[PDB]
């Protein structure tokens, strides 16, 4: 959302 | 299956997008009882954001509906919102007891990285539950889920740098907690404006492995920060 | 449940984008043993092609791994492939079972449409088998696959204009399969070039309600011909 | 240079965007005091567009900054949206001494596609010039606009199908213009409603060279009912 | 005019999208004959690139529709070919006449990084004129190019952080010279990866005003290094 | 694919 | 704006 | 191109 955006891997 | 089988499942379940399967193989990997390596961790992270996050993009979606809608349908559309709520509750509780019976239990004292990354991720479980939760619930899983942010605060400012990618991740999602769960708006800006100020203060201590990470979370905060005032 | 509640859980589902519980709210009105509904008809094949979609997705993804990969990984990567094709081909046999036990079943004589969208589905789903098969298998399910698509041609020739949009559609997946499944350039060419040509010959035969989606399949299938040529 | 010759630099300036220099090319096609082939007027068209429309955009913009801004700055503001004003002007009545002096002026009885598109042309171009004039100025474009709306309306009413692309996009900016300029938003949504019935009710007329650009005007003007009610 | 309400019009212009005004205004500015602020130096910079860069856009058109096309039209496109050309080497030469008869002339000695900012420009603007040039002429232009950033190279080197922006993107285009000009892809990229591995080196560099820019430029470099090896 | 886009509901 | 689209040559 | 972004003003 105003998260943290979610690892790349 | 061995380990390393189960971690090569977790990889082919990502690049297929089958995430269930995908969180499955870590939690298996988990359930072996021993710590996780940084990729094994970021796999379990990965994993179980997608689960909890589709759904959390369902209940958003029902419970729209259902304010709009609410004709007595509703019992429907309640019924199904409520299936959800269960579903989205129990992938929760999935990782909580992950974390709190392996991955946090055992850490070993030296990994104060894991301990906050494990930490923060207990803080984000709790306030997905929160987000759903009404009453004492939502009072006890409020009050879980700070206390969680708190402890892995408090780990990160002292045995990492202010730049510290995972540091800098915890500063955004505990100030999101603030201000969606909690509105406290100035709360919020304070704890994100402090880490991003901290960060800035603190080039010298970018790691040439990890800068592009740390520079794209103080740009998250600083986005959080502008919108908010 | 009534069947009114279940075609309501297809709808919320939908929206909420969990298409295994719209899939098998439209299985379970299915098995209630009437006709269905135009409006049915098309939640039942929107939640099967959304179920059949994500893994005909999966499996083309871990194909290609498989491919590029092919050290003995190679182990893992094979079995992974062989789960998504099983759940499938699973998929698949669950929809043709729901076609041939009662929708193409028991259709009333007068109902071309419903006819020819259910013959359609028959083609669809053989040929989505026909992705996967090889061997005597893939002969079985080509063979399959064309017989269901031949019979709807020759029904919509008979009972539609040649603008009505399932006639339409027809076409356009028929010609897929000669162009894809069986490796028919020409005769994939003249049967989407025969379909459009016919619809233009006849606009004068849109509908109303319907002239929209018979416009955008006219322009699907010169897509494909210029593709193709 | 020959006919031949500027046309094809109008269509190499536009590939280039280069619009300028294709409206000065379509403007001495013009000059060569000749009618038109359909390729030319809608080069002419294209080009005209093209140049008054970037402006049509600083306009908007420089207005903007003025509105907000208004410390005493607010003298160049002004002077340049002036500037932009004066050249927007000027192409417009580039354009209407086109119209009058040549394309309407010697326009052949039995050419009534023609007359339309180029009587919708004056109406847009007064409409282009309504939108940034004042006082007693504004008070005669906007007369203008809808005189010549009218008359391209009634030719086209009488000679052309209520499908013909040309008839359609008339209705489209002529209820824009009772829209946005006379503020009349009842007697837009009517003219726009009136032309899209009239043509659903007719897809029967609908021209197998045209029907894309028919269908694709009847959308625009439901896009703008459903936006305006 | 006085300078302030020119840097104020080059500011509309720009947001107005009139580059050609904004060139203008700035051309004016140093024409005024004083050194410019680093604003102006961004202002100038900007509109010229965007004035440069359209045609920079246009011929690459028209070549390719020459190429294409090369029935004797030929004449046209080529015609039209050469005077887009002619057009660019005027803009080429209208900022390279500031640059040697202004800017770099009147540089104080201590400005290292105006010098260096002028000197890179000196080398793009050249790199522009070797795109189109041929034969003796593109032989001057490429070498004069070369010369250009070989010197901006010596001073930021001697001058300015390895993380400075402007360092970095004259790494950036110098480079870009070696590869699309001279087709010496080595030469290319050994360039950026030394400015890029001497940036990564000192991350202690990174200016808290500036990090943005450095880094992003940093992924510029890297992006380069892939798409060349 | 290039085959029938999904019905829009 | 709520206008004809511009003609596609 | 494969050069330097225009710069944002
Ligand atoms: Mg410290
Ligand atoms: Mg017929
Ligand atoms: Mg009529
Ligand atoms: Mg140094």
């Amino acid at each position: 959302s105003p998260s943290l955006p979610n690892i790349t891997l | 299956v061995d380990r390393e089988q189960l971690v090569q499942k977790a990889r082919l379940a990502e690049q297929a997008e089958r995430y269930d399967d995908m969180a499955a193989a870590m939690k298996n990997v988990t359930e072996l009882n021993e710590p996780l390596s940084n990729e094994e961790r970021n796999l379990l992270s990965v994993a179980y954001k997608n689960v909890v996050g589709a759904r959390r993009s369902s209940w958003r979606v029902i419970s729209s509906i259902e304010q709009k809608t609410s004709n007595e349908k509703i019992e429907m559309v309640r019924a199904y919102r409520e299936k959800i709520e269960k579903e989205l509750e129990a992938v929760c509780q999935d990782v909580l007891s992950l974390l709190d019976n392996y991955l946090i239990k055992n850490c070993s004292e030296t990994q104060y990285e894991s301990k906050v990354f494990y930490l923060k991720m207990k803080g984000d479980y709790y306030r997905y539950l929160a987000e759903v939760a009404t009453g004492e619930k939502r009072a006890t899983v409020v009050e879980s889920s700070e206390k969680a942010y708190s402890e892995a605060h408090e780990i990160s400012k002292e045995h990492m740098q202010p730049t510290h990618p995972i540091r800098l991740g915890l500063a955004l999602n505990y100030s999101v907690f603030y201000y969606e769960i909690q509105n406290a708006p100035e709360q919020a800006c304070h704890l994100a404006k402090t880490a991003f100020d901290d960060a800035i203060a603190e080039l010298d201590t970018l790691n040439e492995d990890s800068y592009k990470d740390s520079t794209l979370i103080m740009q998250l905060l600083r986005d959080n920060l502008t919108l908010w005032t």
